[PDB]
RNA sequence: UCCCCCGUGCCCAUAGCGGCGUGGAACCACCCGUUCCCAUUCCGAACACGGAAGUGAAACGCGCCAGCGCCGAUGGUACUGGGCGGGCGACCGCCUGGGAGAGUAGGUCGGUGCGGGGGA
RNA sequence: CGAUCAACGGAUAAAAGUUACCCCGGGGAUAACAGGCUGAUCUCCCCCGAGCGUCCACAGCGGCGGGGAGGUUUGGCACCUCGAUGUCGGCUCGUCGCAUCCUGGGGCUGAAGAAGGUCCCAAGGGUUGGGCUGUUCGCCCAUUAAAGCGGCACGCGAGCUG
RNA sequence: CGCCUCCUAAAAGGUAACGGAGGCGCCCAAAGGUCCCCUCAGGCGGGACGGAAAUCCGCCGGAGAGCGCAAGGGUAGAAGG
RNA sequence: UGCGUAAUAGCUCACUGGUCGAGUGGCGCCGCGCCGAAAAUGAUCGGGGCUUAAGCCCAGCGCCGAAGCUGCGGGUCUGGG
RNA sequence: CUGACUGGGGCCUGUAGAGCACUGAUAGGGCUAGGGGGCCCACCAGCCUACCAAACCCUGUCAAACUCCGAAGGGUCCCAGGUGGAGCCUGGGAGUGAGGGCGCGAGCGAUAACGUCCGCGUCCGAGCGCGGGAACAACCGAGACCGCCAGCUAAGGCCCCC
């Protein structure tokens, strides 16, 4: 019977989710190498005993305890307090 | 009739209609107002019929303030098509209106003139309405 | 004039209980005091519709005290268009910012020509002594045509009262009226379709 | 003191975490009564299922 | 609006304090030169030396060098050895450089 | 331990903008030079060196002022975890716990650690 | 190092159509009929009263807009039925709804009379014969008080036609 | 039809529809490493040819510029020159 | 002010005089109802039938009511004796 | 003894709401480049505008792909309660990979569908066993080991059917 023609959608695309965010929260015991934050750019900055990778990934340089610090206009920092 | 001159996006999701009006709940300009008593998408056609009805009752004189604007695109699929194949086409524009919103205000006109013009205007809208007069409460806002 | 209003003290009563008993909840404050009050709604409404942040309201309290206040803020229930809470600002001896009613004297020549006087500001914000509060401020608008305007820089202020807004702020204007003769112009006025802001490689 | 907790309304149809709260209190049949110590951790589960339960202070 | 001076200083010193060493900060006025060895974890100065405090002679470059030796001698008697040089807003050159060379002659390790 | 200054941190504008005033003994700066080190896509402006006649004009430091900026309650409301009702619906209420944002009152022309020089 | 193995976890090194001559296994997991849910569309009824009607908003009309009802249209959905629920139109036989075509009773009229217009009540009965076309419908001829519209699986193929 | 960005996504992560919008299948021998130096867009005023916009000067101007290319995050106390 | 004439005239509203002798006219909000309300086999709130209810709103006391809970007896498994 | 769940403590978050500081939208007024038009002019300027109107300002608003703000909650770690047909490790055996209704949060649809597609929860599925809802998988009540001519209640009821 009378079925009308249709168009289509120029959309339908999206990329895979990237599983970003903080991975260890303040007060968690971590080992050297433990990734602490996954992020685009420096939403968090590396503090004491924390390195940063080429993709802004924050990881622990020593065994210890994660600590967060908000320094106002200077940004938010992730530290690792040695045990 | 009213619609945005430009926009960032052609089509908007539908959203909800919960709650009292966000702002625009007090008489801000004229002497009398027409307040929405229930929520709705008010169409640009409805606003223009409401405006013309007040202009025609005034003949010459007075001032109408339209305090809602239809910026929300209204979408409808072409007739006799099935579900799917993308979002419908924009057929018109609506203003979201929630209870307590002052949609129109009038000034420069007698009380009897305003009462009657706001009444005829209210008959063109898909919702119940109230006529109000500027108050000290309005002024203290 | 000088209005009076009985006020009462409240500690942990719930606002919805007070409002269900016909009482408007409120607060009293200045740099020295802050007290939770309530007034009677029908009593407050009788006074406020006249006094209205413009004129002084004296609060008679149950401890015998009486305090001269300005209504500083009225919170309205947006659904029902009803006051739900009042702020009473207890006046001291220093000056105070406040709104003094504007009073437009005379009929504009524009209004005679068919125009409409748009009272943009119906009061004006001002620093004045709480022993100096004028009833109003007259403004002659009889020389305004369509479309002239008046600003706060044209306010002839009484003595003791200093303007607390920018002198460039518009207070009144006389605008053209609604005209049915314009309708057919606006009806047969085609307005082109909305443009959508270019996104991506085309901008 | 202690809490006497009586299950008086069935958890059928209620979210599973409320069913777990009853298991943490040891309440498994209707009209069952348990006398539990009054600590903040036991009290948090009693309050969680307060709409199912009848409480009394005892001892 | 930061100045080129303040930007140069922040930039040089952030990089220094990243390495976690005690910093040898150097302030060079038109007349005098000054040095502090600073623990940035405690925000605390450990040993000082300057021309003004040693009431030192004429030629600013040799004065700077003697300031460095003086700082070294007092530093070692406290156990300090390794350090990071903080030229701050100045080029590594002349007076600052002399003070650094003078610190190294005295056994400060950097 | 108190006051001034010079370094250098911390809190992250209650610390800022603007206006006004103030300081050169000391310190700092401008300053005096461009031989020497070093330097300018040109320029001793900057960077750098050697100085010491002058000036606190610029900068900096220290006061005062609330026009701006920044901060900002109390009260009440929105919203809501959990618990219940109502409406054919769009949606609307009650209980208990939590509770903004805007705005009002008001606050602010910074506070503090360490070392160094000077002063009493 | 050689991949638009881009159908991008990439069947072969190497591949297109057609079937109304079709066949088997399955599915009401999925379409066409009919029902159902829905009611956009459809049909009908209202609200507002701009403006028409010489005069006069409302005899008769009703700009722009607003609210419903029905479930006869075209669809949406895919819920019973694909181990079968025969599908248009006609004939025959009815029966029901009423939003009434006629006949009966009314109000208003821009109702002199006669004849109309419009709305209200009313479903008892009645509602013709032909030309065309498969037609339903529609147009036309000749009449008529009138030549109503819909539902019943677009009523009725274990009743006929085809 | 694989991949990237945003939204839908209900403040962890994840989350569908033939839902709403865009991009990729490259590039760079510097557009890479390090050291040193430098700071934007924009507004106003001034300046031959010279203009809305070329280059010059002054004041204001915390980031609205820039970062090869979509979008987002990030960023001058540099990732920009 | 309404009704009328092409206009006219009119009767009249607003209006003021007298009689009468105490209330009258106009908004607005709340509870419960009225109309708006037409569809196809025979109707109906489940039926009968119900009106200071056997309806609706507020406040109570008692009872009825399941294979839920208790009492009594039994089985089986698990845990402890 | 590590579990679901719960107490306290820390950290992470950008939704509800709100807001307009950014990106856009936006009504009116003010101020004001640029145009339209009007006197005056070509000799290059000048005045006037109830015209359209950028920027800016005021008042008042809008936003999934806006955010100067921003909850309730949610997540995760630590310590504590929690002995449960809890949890963890290794290995044997599967079945399932057509879901469905309802509540709430959205998208799609038409602020349609016993519609459709996700999220949190629930029940049916497998509790078409039991009471209530006239009847009725998923609404209310409640998790049926067996027996009793015993008692108390739940939702719902207590004029008669009952
Ligand atoms: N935590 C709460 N009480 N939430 C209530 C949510 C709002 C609710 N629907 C009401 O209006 O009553
Ligand atoms: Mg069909
Ligand atoms: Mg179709
Ligand atoms: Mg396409
Ligand atoms: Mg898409
Ligand atoms: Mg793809
Ligand atoms: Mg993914
Ligand atoms: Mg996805
Ligand atoms: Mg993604
Ligand atoms: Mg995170
Ligand atoms: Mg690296
Ligand atoms: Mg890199
Ligand atoms: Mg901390
Ligand atoms: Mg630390
Ligand atoms: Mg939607
Ligand atoms: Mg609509
Ligand atoms: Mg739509
Ligand atoms: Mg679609
Ligand atoms: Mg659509
Ligand atoms: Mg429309
Ligand atoms: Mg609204
Ligand atoms: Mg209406
Ligand atoms: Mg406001
Ligand atoms: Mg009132
Ligand atoms: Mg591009
Ligand atoms: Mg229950
Ligand atoms: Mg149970
Ligand atoms: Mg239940
Ligand atoms: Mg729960
Ligand atoms: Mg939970
Ligand atoms: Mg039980
Ligand atoms: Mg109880
Ligand atoms: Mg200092
Ligand atoms: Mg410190
Ligand atoms: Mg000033
Ligand atoms: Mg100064
Ligand atoms: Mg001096
Ligand atoms: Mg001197
Ligand atoms: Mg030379
Ligand atoms: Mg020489
Ligand atoms: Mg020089
Ligand atoms: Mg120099
Ligand atoms: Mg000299
Ligand atoms: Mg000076
Ligand atoms: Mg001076
Ligand atoms: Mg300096
Ligand atoms: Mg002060
Ligand atoms: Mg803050
Ligand atoms: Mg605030
Ligand atoms: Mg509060
Ligand atoms: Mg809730
Ligand atoms: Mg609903
Ligand atoms: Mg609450
Ligand atoms: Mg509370
Ligand atoms: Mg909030
Ligand atoms: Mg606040
Ligand atoms: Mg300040
Ligand atoms: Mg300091
Ligand atoms: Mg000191
Ligand atoms: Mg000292
Ligand atoms: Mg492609
Ligand atoms: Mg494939
Ligand atoms: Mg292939
Ligand atoms: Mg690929
Ligand atoms: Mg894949
Ligand atoms: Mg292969
Ligand atoms: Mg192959
Ligand atoms: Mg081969
Ligand atoms: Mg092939
Ligand atoms: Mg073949
Ligand atoms: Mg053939
Ligand atoms: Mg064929
Ligand atoms: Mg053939
Ligand atoms: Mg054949
Ligand atoms: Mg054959
Ligand atoms: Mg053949
Ligand atoms: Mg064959
Ligand atoms: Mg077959
Ligand atoms: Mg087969
Ligand atoms: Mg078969
Ligand atoms: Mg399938
Ligand atoms: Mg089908
Ligand atoms: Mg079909
Ligand atoms: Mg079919
Ligand atoms: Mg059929
Ligand atoms: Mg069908
Ligand atoms: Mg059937
Ligand atoms: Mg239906
Ligand atoms: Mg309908
Ligand atoms: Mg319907
Ligand atoms: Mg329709
Ligand atoms: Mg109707
Ligand atoms: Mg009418
Ligand atoms: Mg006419
Ligand atoms: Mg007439
Ligand atoms: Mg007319
Ligand atoms: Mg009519
Ligand atoms: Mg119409
Ligand atoms: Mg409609
Ligand atoms: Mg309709
Ligand atoms: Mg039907
Ligand atoms: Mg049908
Ligand atoms: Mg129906
Ligand atoms: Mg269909
Ligand atoms: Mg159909
Ligand atoms: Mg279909
Ligand atoms: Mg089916
Ligand atoms: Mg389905
Ligand atoms: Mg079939
Ligand atoms: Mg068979
Ligand atoms: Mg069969
Ligand atoms: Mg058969
Ligand atoms: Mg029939
Ligand atoms: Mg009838
Ligand atoms: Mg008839
Ligand atoms: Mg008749
Ligand atoms: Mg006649
Ligand atoms: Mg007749
Ligand atoms: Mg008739
Ligand atoms: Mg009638
Ligand atoms: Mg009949
Ligand atoms: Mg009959
Ligand atoms: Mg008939
Ligand atoms: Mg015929
Ligand atoms: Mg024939
Ligand atoms: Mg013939
Ligand atoms: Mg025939
Ligand atoms: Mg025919
Ligand atoms: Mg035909
Ligand atoms: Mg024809
Ligand atoms: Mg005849
Ligand atoms: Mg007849
Ligand atoms: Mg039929
Ligand atoms: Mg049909
Ligand atoms: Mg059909
Ligand atoms: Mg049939
Ligand atoms: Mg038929
Ligand atoms: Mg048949
Ligand atoms: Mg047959
Ligand atoms: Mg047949
Ligand atoms: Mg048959
Ligand atoms: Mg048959
Ligand atoms: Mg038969
Ligand atoms: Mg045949
Ligand atoms: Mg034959
Ligand atoms: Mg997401
Ligand atoms: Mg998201
Ligand atoms: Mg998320
Ligand atoms: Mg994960
Ligand atoms: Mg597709
Ligand atoms: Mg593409
Ligand atoms: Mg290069
Ligand atoms: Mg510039
Ligand atoms: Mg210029
Ligand atoms: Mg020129
Ligand atoms: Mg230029
Ligand atoms: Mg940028
Ligand atoms: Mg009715
Ligand atoms: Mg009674
Ligand atoms: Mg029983
Ligand atoms: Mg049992
Ligand atoms: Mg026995
Ligand atoms: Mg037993
Ligand atoms: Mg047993
Ligand atoms: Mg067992
Ligand atoms: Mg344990
Ligand atoms: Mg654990
Ligand atoms: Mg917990
Ligand atoms: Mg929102
Ligand atoms: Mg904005
Ligand atoms: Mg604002
Ligand atoms: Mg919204
Ligand atoms: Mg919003
Ligand atoms: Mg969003
Ligand atoms: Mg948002
Ligand atoms: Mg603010
Ligand atoms: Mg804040
Ligand atoms: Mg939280
Ligand atoms: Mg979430
Ligand atoms: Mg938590
Ligand atoms: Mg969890
Ligand atoms: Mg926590
Ligand atoms: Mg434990
Ligand atoms: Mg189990
Ligand atoms: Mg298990
Ligand atoms: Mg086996
Ligand atoms: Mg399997
Ligand atoms: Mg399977
Ligand atoms: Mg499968
Ligand atoms: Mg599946
Ligand atoms: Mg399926
Ligand atoms: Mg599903
Ligand atoms: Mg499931
Ligand atoms: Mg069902
Ligand atoms: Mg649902
Ligand atoms: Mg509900
Ligand atoms: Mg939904
Ligand atoms: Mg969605
Ligand atoms: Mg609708
Ligand atoms: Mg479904
Ligand atoms: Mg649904
Ligand atoms: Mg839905
Ligand atoms: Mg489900
Ligand atoms: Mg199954
Ligand atoms: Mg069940
Ligand atoms: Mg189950
Ligand atoms: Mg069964
Ligand atoms: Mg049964
Ligand atoms: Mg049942
Ligand atoms: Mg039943
Ligand atoms: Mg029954
Ligand atoms: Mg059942
Ligand atoms: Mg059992
Ligand atoms: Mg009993
Ligand atoms: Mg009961
Ligand atoms: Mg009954
Ligand atoms: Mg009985």
């Amino acid at each position: 019977a009378h079925k009308k023609g249709l168009g289509s959608t120029r959309n339908g695309r999206d990329s895979q989710a990237k599983r970003l965010g903080v991975k260890r929260y303040e007060g968690q015991v971590v080992r050297a190498g433990n990734i602490l934050v996954r992020q685009r750019g420096t939403r968090f900055k590396p503090g004491k005993n924390v390195g940063m990778g080429r993709d802004f990934t924050l990881f622990a340089l020593v065994d210890g305890v994660v600590e967060f610090q908000d320094r106002g206009r200077l940004g938010r920092y992730v530290h690792v307090r040695p045990l | 009739m009213l619609m945005p001159r430009r926009m960032k996006y052609r089509k908007q999701q539908r959203g909800r209609l919960k709650g009292a009006t966000k702002g625009g709940d007090y008489v801000a300009f004229g002497d009398y107002g027409l307040v929405a008593l229930e929520p709705a998408w008010i169409t640009a056609q409805q606003i223009e019929a409401a405006r013309v009805a007040m202009v025609r009752h005034f003949r010459r004189g007075g001032k109408i303030f339209i305090r809602i604007f239809p910026d929300k695109p209204y979408t409808k699929k072409p007739l006799e098509v099935r579900m799917g194949k993308g979002k419908g086409n924009v057929e018109g524009y609506v203003a979201v209106v929630k209870p307590g919103r002052v949609m129109f205000e009038v000034a420069g006109v007698t009380e009897e003139q305003a009462m009657e013009a706001l009444r005829i205007a209210g008959h063109k809208l898909p919702i119940k309405t109230k006529i109000v007069r500027r108050d000290a409460y309005d002024e203290a806002q | 004039m000088e209005y009076r209003l009985k006020a009462y003290y409240r500690e942990g009563e719930k606002p919805s209980a007070l409002r269900r008993a016909g009482k408007l909840p409120g607060v009293m404050y200045n740099r020295h005091l802050n007290r939770k009050v309530y007034v009677d709604l029908v009593e407050f409404d009788k006074v406020f519709r006249q006094a209205s942040i413009h004129h002084v309201i004296v609060l008679e309290l149950p401890d015998g005290q009486s305090l001269p206040t300005l209504v500083r803020q009225v919170n309205l229930d947006k659904r029902r268009r009803r006051p739900e809470h009042v702020d009473f600002f207890v006046l001291s001896d220093e000056p105070v910012e406040m709104y003094v009613p504007l009073r437009f004297v005379g009929t504009p020549a524009g209004v005679r020509a068919g125009g409409v006087l748009q009272e943009i500001h119906r009061d004006i914000l001002v620093k004045v002594s709480p022993r100096n509060i004028p009833e109003f401020i007259e403004v002659d608008v009889s020389g305004l045509e369509i479309g002239d305007s008046l600003h706060a820089s044209d306010l002839k202020l009484p003595p003791g009262v200093e303007l607390a807004v920018s002198p460039e702020e518009t207070i009144a204007a006389v605008v053209p009226p609604e005209d049915v003769e314009k309708l057919a112009e606006e009806a047969a006025a085609e307005v082109a379709e909305p443009e959508v802001i270019k996104k991506g490689k085309e901008e | 003191p202690r809490l006497k907790v009586k299950l008086v309304k069935s958890p059928i149809g209620y979210p599973k975490d409320q069913k777990a709260a009853l298991k943490a209190l040891g309440l498994r049949r209707l009209q069952q009564e348990r006398v539990l110590e009054d600590t903040p951790a036991i009290r948090g589960n009693v309050e969680k299922v307060a709409h199912l339960v009848r409480v009394e202070v005892v001892e | 609006r930061l100045t080129a001076y303040e930007r140069r200083k922040f930039r040089v010193r952030n990089r220094i304090k990243r390495t976690g060493r005690l910093r040898l900060s150097v302030f060079r006025s038109l007349k005098h030169i000054y040095a502090q060895i600073i623990d940035d974890e405690k925000g605390v100065t450990l040993v000082s030396a300057s021309s003004l405090a040693l009431k030192l002679k004429g030629n600013k470059t040799e004065v700077a060098r003697q300031v460095g030796r003086a700082l070294a001698e007092k530093a070692l008697a406290l156990g300090i050895k390794q350090v990071a040089f903080d030229r701050g807003p100045y080029k590594y050159h002349g007076r600052v450089k002399a003070l650094a060379e003078g610190a190294r002659e005295g056994g400060l390790e950097f």
